[PDB]
This record gives C-alpha cells, structure tokens and sequence, in this order.
C-alpha cells in the first residue's frame, strides 16, 4: 500500500499551503502546534520526506544574473575539451584511463558555481575551499585550459606526468602543488574532510587569527559515494557546530559504476530523510523549467503522486528508452497524468529536463544555501548519467576509427568543429576579443581570480623556539616521568614562544586524563563555541571518540599554511593503535595534501599498555607509518630525545626550510629514570641512532640496540652481561629505525647508480661497528630487522613483540613477547658462543637461570 | 484556492469543485456556507 | 485577548479527529509527517522527552523482581570486587566499574528474559557487549559456575593461562567471547552486516536464522565514531527487523544527545524506542491534566539533568516542580526523599522489558533503544575508587549499603566474592531463566562439525597448465571461483563479495551464473536467492559482510567461504582496524587485493597505486599474504587456503592474495613446485653463463621483468642466473624469524636452516617487486648471499604508462641488469666500466631524485 489514500493527503497539504497564502508562517505555526496538541487522542513523531519536486518554487526563484546563451557556448567548449583530453589519452593505447560520463552529468552544476559563486584566493582569505569530485578532473583541466592556465601540451599529457609536462588523473596536491588543493578521489574522505575544514575556518575566526567569514567549503559528491560510512557518519557535527559555511552538493544521477545505488527505493528520499533528521537544510533540485507548467496546471496532484511513487529503477529504465515509453509507463499510470501529455509529441515528452541540468534551478539552490544560517545545507541535484552522450558512454570506438559518438556529442552541444576536423580530435579556444573570452574571464575576475590554485609555502617568518628554550627537558629529571609527560612539557615550551603560541592546535580524541593534558585545559582552554574555560576562544580541539574526525581537524590545521597563508602547528595525541590502522587512508591523503604537523601515538608499545590487551596493544603502527613517504617516524626512549625531535620537526616544517613532511612520534604511559642529554647527541637523535655508553668487558664484546620503553631493558641486560658474564658492550639508543633504513636504502641506491665512484656509507654503518649486535623494541621484529642490510656486523639478532597482545603486567608481557633483559642477554651470549668466544653451556645455563621456556609457542602464533 | 481540510473533505464527498466557488472567509477562505450556496444554485439547474 | 479566528482552528482540530475514525493513529501520523515536510518549505517549525511506550500499552513483567535484584546486586558486587582486587596488585592492570553500574539492569533483563543461547535450530542471539562492561559479564559467568574464583583473581592477567581478557577477544578466550567490540564504532557497523548476513542465509535456504537477534550494545559517546551511524540506512534498506541497537545515554553541552540520536535514527527509517523515566514518574505523569510536566521535561536540557543528579530532593521540588504551579501541586503531598527516589528509565526493569518486547514485535525495520541512565550509578561520589589503596573503604561501604549486599563490615576489607549455593532461591532462579533461554551466553564453538568434500588441486587442472592466451592473476582468481562453484559440497557456501566495481575484476560472468543478492521485490539474477554480495562504494561495509561470512562456521556451525575482491589500496589502509578485529574474531576467508602493484594500476595515480598493502597485511599474525605472478600459483595458493581453513585442519587463519589487471604469458606449473609455491619461493630456471653467476628474485607483475633481465644478462653480458618466483616474501621472513628464534633458544642443538636459505645459494642476488623495498628486504637476514640488492616502488604513485612507471620506480629489466652487474663488478668478476656503460645504454638517469622523495 504505502499511501493508504493519497487524495486525502493532497487536501491536507493543500490546506497548509493555502494557510501560508493567508499570512502564514506565523499563522501556519500556531495551527500546526494546536493540531499536534490535539494529537493527544493519538501519537507524535519527528521522518518528514517532502514531495519528489523542487524545494524552491518558481515564485520564490531569483532572477538569473548571467548571460545564459554565452554561458551555454563556454560550457560546450569545456565539455568538448574534457572529452577530447580523455579520447586523445585513449588513442595512445597505454591503459591510461579517464572518465567522461561523470563530468557530463555535473558540468552545469560546476559551471553556475564558476560563473557566479566560487571565490578564488584573494587578499583577505584563501577564498572558497572546493572538494571537487575526483572523476570530473578532465572538466576542471578543460576550463583551466580555456582560462589560459594550462597548455595544449599539458592536456595531451593527461595521465602521463612522470616526465613533468603532464596532468594528474585526480586532485593530488603533492603531484600538482600549484593547482590542486584537496584530495577527494578516495571516496568518503572528501565529505568528512570538508566538515572539519569548515569547522576549522570557524575556529580561526573565533580565536581571532583570520577573518574566514567570507569563505565557503564546498564538498561535491556522488550519490554512490554516500554509501561510505565516512560520508554520513559525521554529518551531525555540522548541526552541532552550526556550520553555515559548509555546502554538500550531491549529484544524484541515480547510479554508481555497477548499476543504481537503490533501485527498489529512492536515494534522494533516503538522503533527504537522514540529512533533515541530522538537522541540515535540504534543497532538492529535481526538475527543470519544462516541467513548471505541468506542475502548476495539475489540480489533481496526480503528477506529484506519480513522481513520489516511481522508484529509482523506473527512472533509470525511462532515461534508457524514448518518449513513447515515458508516455505509457510514466504518465500512462493515471488518466489525469495521461491527459496532461495527451497532445504532446514523444520528442516533446522526451525533452522534459532534470533539475541538475537547468542553470536557473541550480542558481536558486546555491543562492538559498548562501542565505541559510545556523546549519549546513545539502543540495540534492537530480542529473542524467552520461548526459548528451547517446547510450555509448563505449565512446572508445575511436580506436575502431568510429567517430559516430564524437559527431553526436558535437551535434548535441552545437560545438564549432567541422565534420572533416572531427577525426583530428581538436581542442576549442576562445580568442582575445571574442564575447566568450571576455565573459569567461570577467566572471572569474569578479570572483577574485582562478580556482583551483595552491600556494606551496607560507609568506610569514616565524621566530621558532631554540633547542635551549626546551632547556629543562635536556637535563636529568628529578622524578621518574614518561615520554608523554615530556611531550606535554615541550608543548608548554612552545606555548611560551610569542611567535607560535597561538598557532599551536592541540587535538585530543576524548581521553585527556590518559595523556595528562588536563593541565593545558585550564591554561589554554577547550574550543567550544556552542556547548570551566570552555568558550569560543578555547585553543584545544576535543573531538571525542572520533579518530577520523580528529584526523580531519589535524589535516585542516596542518595545511592552513597553504590554504589560508596562516601556518598552524597541530599536535594530535590519541591511542597509537587507532592511528594508521584506523585512519590510514586519511594519513595517505594527508601526505598528498602536503600536511605539516605532528601525530602523537600515545600509550604505544605492545607490552607498555599492558592491561588493555589485543585491540589496544600497539607493536606495529611504525610498520604502517613507514609506508608513507613524507611521514617522519620516531620512537624515543628519553625526555631529551622528545625535545630534540619536536624542535627539529618544528624547524624543518615551520622554519625557513618549509619541508613538506609530517611527523609521527610514539610516546609512552610508563615512568622511568630520564637521564640528561649526552653532549653532541643532537645530530644522532635527529638522524636515528647514537652511542649512549661503552661498558668494559674482558670476556667479549657486543653491540646492544633499543628504542622506546624497551631501551632501559637492553641497558639492564648490558649491566648483566658485564657483571655476570664479563661481556663488554656498546649501548645505542635508536630514535628511528625507519629513518636509518631509508638513509641506508638511499646510500645503496646511489652506490648502485654510481659504480665508478667510492661507495657512500649509511649513517647506521658510521655509528655502529663489526661486533655482534642484538636489537630489542616494543614493536614487531621487522621494525628493528629493516636496517639489517646496513648494520656492519656479521650477526644481528632482533627481538620484537610479534603476535596478538593480551592483558597482564608489563613484566609478564615483556617475558611473553621475549623482549626483556633476560632475552637480550641470551641473544648476546648465543652470538659469542657461535663465534667460539664463550662456551655453548653458558648460553644453555643462562636460559635456565633467567627462567626462559625455550619450547613455549612462538608469540606470533600464541 | 484557500479552504480548511474540513471544507476540502466536504467538497470531495459531495463532488464540489472548490475552484468553482467564491470564498467569503477571513482571507478569502471558502467556508461551509459558501459550498452550501453553490450546491443550492446547482440544484436550480434542473 | 486570546487569539484570532476560532472557527478555522475548530475545523482543523475536528478534521484530525475524523482521521482517527478512518483508522487513524498510523494514518494520522502519515498525514502529520507529510504536513510537517510541506510546512518546512514554507518556513515553519522530535517527540516529547518521555517514554515511547505508555503504561497503558506496557506488558506485565514476567520475572520475580525481588529475586532478580538480589542476583543483580551480587553480579554488581563481584564485578566491583574483580576490578578492585586487580587494582590492589598495583601492576597498572586497569578495568572499569562505572560503565557496568549504569547498564547492569539493561543486561540483566536481557539475560533473564531475552538472550537466546546457542541451540538446536540456530546459533542463538548475537550480542555485541560493550567492551568496558566485561567484569559484569565475568561476575555473572562466575555466579553461573562457569568461571572460578581463581580466574576472577586473574582478571587482566592471562599470559599464564588461568585468567580473563580485559575485553571481548575470541582469539584469547575461544570458547567464551564471540564478537570484538572494544575498538569503538566497529561493533555497530559489524552488527548491521551480521544481521544482514543472517537474512542472506535464510533467503539462500542455508539456515533458518529467523529466530535470531543481533544486539549491538553502545554508549552515547561511541556514537561520535563515523562507523557508528555511517551505515544505519542499510538496516532500513535491507529491512533488518533482526537488529536491535541499545544506546546507554548516561557528549552535547547545551543540546540533548537523546534528541540528536532520535532525529538521525528516525530520519534513517529506524523504529526509535525511548526509555526515559521509571515507573515512579507514572503517578505524576497520569495525574497531570495540564501537560506542564511533559513541557517541563521537554525544556530541561542534558546539562540541567546532571545538575539535578548531584543535589537533594528539596532542590528538585523547587528547581523543577517549582517551575510551574501545576507541577508543584503534583508533588505538594510528596516528601523530599519520595521526590529524590524518582528513577530514570534505564534503571527500571519494567520499562526496559517493555522496550525489548516491542523491539521483538517490530517488523520491516531495525529498532534503536535509547536508554536513559545515571553515570556511575550507586557509587556515590567515587563516580576516585583509588581510596581503597589509601584504605578509606567508605566507597565500598556505600555500594554494599546501596545494593543491600550480604557482606559484613569486618569482611568488607577482604574484598569477598558472593555466591548463591545449590538449593537457594537465587541459584535456582539464575539457572532456570538461562535454561529456558537454551543455556549460557556468551559461549563459542571454535570449530564446525560437518565434513566438506573440498575440490582437489587436480580439479583446478586447466589453471596448472600453460595458458593459450595472455591472462591476468585476477582472471585466474575468477576461474578458481568457477572451479569451486562446480564442487557440490562448497558451491552454495561461497560468498563472493564486491565493493561496487565488478567490471574491473571481470566478475560480470558470475552475475548471470550465481546472481546478485537483493532481498527485495524489483540480463542476470538479482533476487533473494542471489549469491554475490554487492556492497557499493563501501569497503568497510563489505569487510563487515566478509567478517560475518568468514565467522559463520563458529556463529551458526555453517561454514561459509567468502571472497572479498576490491582495489587493494582500499583494504588494510582503509579498513585496517576491521582486519585486526577479524584476526581477533578468528575469521576464515579470502581478501583479494585486486588492481594491485604500484606500477600496474598505472593511470590511476597517487591514491590508487598500491605498493605497500603487503607491509600493512604482514602486521596481522593470522593473515597469510601472497603476491602471485602466475595463474597456476593462484590455483595452488587458493586450494591450500581452502584446505587449511575449511578442511579438517580448521586453521584459524585468513588469506590475503594480491591480484593484477595486466595480461601476460602464463606458463605451466613446474613439476613438484606445489610445496615451494605454498612456502613462498621456488627455483623457476637456471640460465647458463660463463662470465659470472647471479640470483634473481621477483613477484607479481615485476617477475616477468626480472625474467627479461636474466635473458639480457645471459645474451649481452654472458652472466648466468638462478631465477626464482617469490610467492610470499612475508611467509619466508616469518619462517626465517621462527628458525632463528629456535636457534637462539636451542644453543646446544644443530641450527635450523630457513626455507629461503634451503632454496637459494651464496651467489649475489637481486630482488624486484611492485611493492616498496621493505617487502623484499624483510628476508635479508635469511638470504644466504654476501650481496642482496633490493629494487622497489618506494614513493607516492603517479599517472603514466606501465613502462614509464617501471622506469620511474626503478624496478624494470634495465634496473635489475644494472643492479646485478654492479655486484659482479664489486666482486671483481666484471669491469666497473661495463656497469657505467649499461646505465647509459639502458637510458638510466643515475642522478634523478629518489622516487621516495619525487
């Protein structure tokens, strides 16, 4: 059934509409409240889905300010050059790729925006921040080419960028650092990124750092992309934070890449339902003007009813057929709707357009979004998949020398290309002095220039804190502290520097007590403009149990140097396990977006977060973080190491070097003795390794390597080897095994490519010697094993925390994962026994002495 | 055409087209008396 | 002066009355919702802050409320005792108390009257318990006699085998826990696709799962995770009336989180049940004719409700009921203690029961229960239970008093556990309720009982032979599926899962053959009997369908073999935490990383070119990763995986196979290569050469380029070689790590030799893959050669031809040749000029920026 009686519904809905034509809105509200009060003999509820028609009626539609015929001519050239770019790439037969159908359905939506809404980077701000659909990139390139920002040479090298004279497949700032700004091709990451970008712009205004009030964040999405949990999972935040600077544009062509989104249902109703329930302003751009009279003149309301009941499947079927089909299967459903088009021709019925193809309907939506205050607006634009392409959407028949598809597109959009020149696949340009060239540039000049464009560096000079400004952290600690305590103290040092104090963006994902951040809460405050020192001037961003949301706030802050020419230094602290494992794709996009900030993997190490177990004990985030080329990962053991690493990071990224790199520092929740910094250790700390101590021993020599919480255990093992076994050692603090492996890989790559020159020696091979070595970390064996090739010793035994975590004491976990002092000693003696320096019985005896179960299951399999 | 959902329901039961009757209500609203006057005049057409 | 126009309003109010006669209430609601949507466009404008189910429609509580409070008070006490005893150890063990205190009554009503344990017909109800309430589950299991005092005393001390996990971890407690939920947001989305999978099993006619219910227990704070609400429209689309979300609302400052949740869930098409107030409010609510109490309840916000939970009865009388004369009159006759006793819905078993019963009855949509509770209920001012270490005990004293616990003042310092003896009213009742509900919950079956007659390796036959035409390892994968779709035993157990793009993986063939699962009523099959799961642009949703299928062998004693194919880049990188939870849940299935390799998905660029998923996959202890180069390798790996997981071995492991979109010559399987393929490496060929000898290693799409370099080295330089196909660098590194661990711990014994060191020799070696250098470098320690040069695709991907990306990422035949000659020149076997001439000859820019930095 699903309707019961739709004629009674028409009477009720026609009664409140007529009440609004009787000095309503105020009278309408009084009647609705008295109606709902009388629902005492019944029930009450929130879904509320409106009719399958335009939100903005013609009566309330603004006058279109542009020259529609000139705009149509410019748009056809953009359409043509976009198709030409992709077809020319296809002709190469190199499996390059590229989309055409996607931009064809949304071309008019982007066009209205470029001609009348998108603000480019200007003097006051970085303009509008547009999250373009990745797949419509040939459409952006085609417009940029007409604007004279891209050459024909670049279009001809679309998706051929290795040799530097080409264009990226999708928005990738790392590859095109002066053109693209926001990565969006990994679906779901654009909508959530845009939500926290809009929130960050409000933060900059409330904190009095930049007037961002004239900036709008546009997130252009497809209906299929909305299935990503990230796409709608954070939409209530826009309502909470009153983000009236955010606009979601959902292109509903009722399809994805393998058929429709919801055939048996109506994806536009699903989206309207959830977004309206989430407190957003929903604007549906359903039908074009060719439908306006039919709707106005229909007293029966049968057309609206027919429109409401027809599902996505039927609408897809309809646009795959002809006018004769629509007359029978759409309008033919009722005598009232059949009578409406009884005198219409099949061609006349087929001409009826979808809202997302009508500039007048599109403009009205973007204008009402611009006017809406207190909430974000979602624009649901109804378009046709592969619009004006004539079924073959198979237009790669050009390889078969078939231009019947190219001819149709030329005809459909009245493109000024002759039948003879069509095989050449030519680009169209508007010359200086033409109506189109003038108009194209005049509209963009009014809107402060060209979009997209990117500034790779910030203009101001920050007077950063010196290493000596961290002073106290470089000295021995009076009491036992952790590397997380060291991190918070380094923040306090930076919060004293006049130049960067108000630029620091500490971000926390709920649990602040765990990271001892509660001190900073009363000092700098928690940003809370809507709902203690929780106000709009608050500096800390508390994002709750939402790692992805916090990562998106971090990304907005870490790229503020480029987006708004306002360097912001973010510090996102969270449980290390829920970093790269949970928000990994965002960390890759952060690399692409050239993020410059700090990720702090708190409560790290498999054995250190001892009682939490399997889904919290992190012994592998460093294996995930090393996959990102511009991420610099450290695992410091001491407080002074934290200070040196944080200072260097700050200098590299926000100093004059302006290095497009971001930092990852794992910090701990365990307290132990924090010694003073050895004289001259600064270079070694930054590079990844330095000799801490040399312990004397007459019975043999070993090298012992450690990092994080496990270093003090390797150091303990060094004392045992010396006292009980007379084995001397070189003890090394490895601040970064990853940076040492990268340095090694670089030297060996160079040595391979320069056979006629003296080989370069990796930094680890410069610091270390030939003596048998043992390495132990709180991370899986591969973390320490990755430097093997570059370690100058014959034997290099690695101990690590491979296997699933479990709940126990730090002592029991360190014995289980075989990384404590007892296992470091047995590993060291074992090497010397192989070398014949000590008896095999000494190693045997040590296993028994240290209560080591030689036949327990491999911790990886446990 | 401005009418209450009661008058709209009354017009559908008696087969009265509310576009063919003039409303003398508050803001030109078609009242019960207006529909009565329209039905009374239509009976005279016999 | 009143208002304007009284008649018009008389017409409007009487017309809704004449709607309740034309079968209103449901019809009246449909008219009100469509009038409200049309009002929005005009510029106008959630239910009342009261219980959804009025007393009038509330069922009679079937349980013995006094006996139940006695049993619940012992569960509460033993939960607090477990955590406090662990805290006394001062080993930073951890554990929560406040979380279970606020939700204890919600779980109690469920355990006494709703949760079905594993039974004759099905696996029972599938409960996603909040991770933090685990001491509450253990405390009940102890009273049930399923856990010993020794186990409780070893809470969060499980290394030595006589203890309990911090949270629900099936890998650690494989006969107790079933679904991991600690990692917030993963429980609600996991539960949505679990409920969907149970419907799939019924429609496919494999198991009657109709009497099963998926319960996802969540906190209001956890709802902030994008994964928690990001897939809630799927429950409406798929009509999941077998799914119940229980949100404990004890987050939004000025606003009300209960209204935010109701708004979005109602807009998403869910049935929302609010459990706001307890039975004591009913006298006041029913006597109030003015509707001022409902108005007062509505205008009072979240912030003001936790202010009235930290005062006294005299305050409430004045700053709530004293807000209006009508509400002040309601409690005029009440004492301050009587006013203070007014309870929240989530603490009243009568209201809780009514919600779970109405959920059970609701059809066509999922139900969400919003339960209003008090954070740290009955704990007084400790919300600071650290005072036991200071020896205060006044907090423990308070909870003993609050819940009338039978523990003396003297015995309170001993922190004793409470038990109900055999024969007692409580012991009888506790067990009787569970026996009626088919036994104890949670419990897990680690293995399936049936014997599957799996396809032999010879059944894959044609894939083991040379291919007539050039094909890809993705084509090889789809052909292996077709071999399994011919086996009578497992054909209908296969669960092919696709995350939208089917054309890209050539799955359109299977669409006609086995169909696409679509449970609703609308060339190929797209009906309720459809076998393929199409999940759209939703990797996490597809991963959650994979997880439910991969654990069906345990949950329903119905082995289901899933094959989830997607763009390799959006696997471990995008759904990584789910792959960890899958490992924990003992998932047994196949993850197929399609369109893999940094240089092979050539035109897509930076966010698609995957040269590192194998570095992410190797972090999961029970995930077996392969990167096959040939079609026969795919067949041998897929057959072995099937045999290991769904054969009688029943290995709790899951597979990860990267497949390619590039076509090339696929040779026949060498005789006896089966062991080598499975283990990770095998010698393909030995090419003769008098001027020197090298070893060349390759995997995936780059192997054929390594093979091309072996021909160049032999023809142009007279350098012979041992060519090796490395099917798994990870399994070879793990094997090496295992042998060296053993050798370390057995110093009196002859050392064990890693399998790679058994297959390979001492000749200088070169390795090249489509993945970053660490993928091949990870076996360094175990490679028996002096020199082992690794080539890889380190650095961000970009758009170009496969030829140009293979030169850029320095992995093609020319870079393998230059790497090989360079080793021999160092050994003095060839002149240094030969290497320098090769660099020029092969157009290699020796001074171009490192691809990692490019």
């Amino acid at each position: 059934p699903n309707d019961v009686d739709p004629i009674e519904t028409r009477d009720w809905l026609q009664a409140i509409e007529s009440v609004i034509r009787e000095e309503g809105v105020e009278r309408a509200q009084y009647l609705i409240d008295q109606l709902l009060a009388e629902a005492r003999k019944g029930g009450v509820n929130v879904t509320g889905i409106s009719n399958y028609i335009n939100t903005i009626p013609v009566e309330e539609q603004p006058e279109y300010p542009g020259n529609l015929e000139l705009e149509r001519r410019i748009r056809s050239a953009i359409r043509w050059n976009a198709i030409m770019t992709v077809l020319r790439a296809s002709k190469k037969d190199l499996e390059l790729g590229g989309h055409m159908a996607s931009f064809q359905s949304s071309a008019t939506i982007y066009d209205v925006c470029f001609n009348h809404f998108f603000r480019a980077r200007n003097e006051q701000d970085g303009g509008d921040l547009v999250y373009f659909q990745g797949h419509i990139s040939p459409g952006v390139y085609a417009r940029a080419f007409l604007e004279g920002r891209l050459t024909q040479e670049q279009l001809d090298n679309f998706r051929q960028e290795v040799h530097g004279n080409g264009l990226s497949s999708y928005p990738h700032p790392k590859l095109m650092p002066e053109f693209w700004q926001f990565p969006t091709v990994s679906m779901g990451l654009g909508p959530i990124g845009a939500i926290y970008q809009a929130k960050f712009l409000k933060y900059l205004e409330h904190r009095g750092l930049k007037d961002t009030s004239k900036q709008t964040v546009y997130a252009f999405l497809g209906d299929g992309e909305m299935d990503e949990p990230e796409s709608k999972g954070a939409i209530t935040i826009a309502t909470r934070e009153k983000l009236d600077n955010l606009v979601f544009v959902i292109n509903c062509n009722l399809q994805r890449l393998d058929g429709p989104v919801t055939g048996n249902g109506k994806i536009i109703n699903e989206l309207e339902g959830i977004f309206e329930g989430a407190g957003w302003n929903v604007i549906k751009v359903m039908w074009g003007s060719r439908w306006d009279e039919l709707l106005r003149k229909d007293t029966s309301g049968k057309l609206i009813q027919l429109m409401n009941e027809t599902v996505d499947g039927d609408y897809q079927t309809f646009k795959s057929k002809d006018g004769a089909y629509v007359r029978e299967h759409f309008f033919g459903k009722y005598p009232e709707t059949a009578a409406l088009v009884a005198d219409w021709t099949d061609e006349q019925i087929w001409a009826l357009n979808r809202g997302g193809h009508d500039p007048k309907k599109i403009y009205a939506a973007f204008k009402k979004a611009q006017e809406t205050k207190g909430k974000a607006t979602v624009i649901l634009a109804h378009t046709i998949k592969g619009y004006g392409m004539g079924d073959a959407a198979i237009a790669h028949q050009v390889k078969k020398m078939n231009m019947d598809g190219v001819r149709h597109i030329r005809d459909r959009f009245n493109v000024p290309v002759s039948d003879a020149d069509i095989e050449k696949l030519p680009y169209i340009t508007f010359p200086e002095g033409s109506e189109e060239h003038t108009y194209l540039h005049a509209q963009r000049q009014k809107l402060h220039g060209y979009l997209p464009s990117r500034q790779p560096n910030f203009t101001e000079k920050l007077e950063l804190p010196s290493l000596q400004d961290f002073g106290a952290l470089l000295e021995e600690q009076s009491k036992e502290i952790s590397t997380t305590i060291a991190f918070v103290r380094a923040l306090n040092v930076m919060l004293k520097n006049k130049s960067i104090k108000d630029r620091l963006v500490p971000i926390i994902a709920d649990e602040a007590r765990t990271f001892g951040m509660e001190g900073l809460f009363r000092q700098i405050g928690i940003y809370s403009p809507n709902g203690y020192k929780e106000d709009e001037k608050g500096q800390i961003l508390q994002e709750g149990i939402n790692e992805l949301g916090a990562g998106c706030s971090w990304l907005a802050a870490a790229t503020s140097y480029s987006t708004n020419n306002l360097p912001m230094i973010p510090f996102y602290i969270y449980y290390s396990m829920f970093g790269f494992q949970r928000i990994g794709d965002l960390c890759w996009a952060a690399g692409d977006q050239q993020a410059r900030g700090f990720l702090i993997g708190g409560t790290s190490g498999r054995t250190t977060l001892n009682g939490e177990g399997l889904q919290h004990e992190d012994g592998h985030s460093h294996i995930q973080s090393l996959t990102i080329p511009n991420c610099i990962s450290y695992d410091p053991a001491y407080a002074y190491e934290v200070a040196v690493i944080m200072h260097d990071g700050l200098e590299r990224m926000y100093g004059e070097k302006q290095e497009n790199v971001y930092y990852y520092i794992t910090t701990l929740n365990e307290n132990y003795h924090m010694p003073a910094m050895p004289e001259g250790a600064e270079e070694g700390i930054r590079k990844g390794i330095y000799k801490l101590e040399t312990i004397e021993g007459s019975k043999g020599k070993v090298q012992l390597l450690g990092s994080g919480s496990i270093l003090r255990h390797v150091r303990e093992a060094a004392e045992i080897l010396a006292k009980d076994y007379g084995v001397g050692s070189d003890v090394y603090s490895v601040t970064s095994f990853t940076e040492l492996a990268r340095d090694g890989q670089d030297c060996e790559r160079w040595n391979m490519l320069h056979p006629l020159e003296t080989p370069r020696v990796p930094y680890i091979a410069q610091v270390m010697n030939d003596a048998p070595a043992v390495a132990s970390t709180d991370y899986m064996k591969l973390f320490a094993e990755q430097v093997r090739t570059y370690v100058p010793a014959d034997d290099y035994r690695v101990l690590g925390t491979d296997g699933f975590g479990r709940s126990d004491s730090r002592e029991n976990l360190r014995h289980h994962f075989e990384v404590d002092a007892s296992y470091v000693v047995v590993a060291a003696l074992g090497e010397l026994a192989k070398r014949g320096e000590i008896d095999k019985k000494v190693v045997a005896d040590a296993i028994a002495k240290f209560n080591i179960d030689a036949d327990k299951v491999n911790p990886r399999l446990a | 055409v401005h009418a209450t959902p009661l008058i709209r329901r009354l017009a559908r039961e008696f087969g009265v087209n509310l576009a063919k009757v003039k409303g003398t209500g508050r803001k030109g609203r078609i009242l019960r008396e207006d529909v009565q006057a329209y039905v009374k005049e239509a009976i005279k057409r016999a």
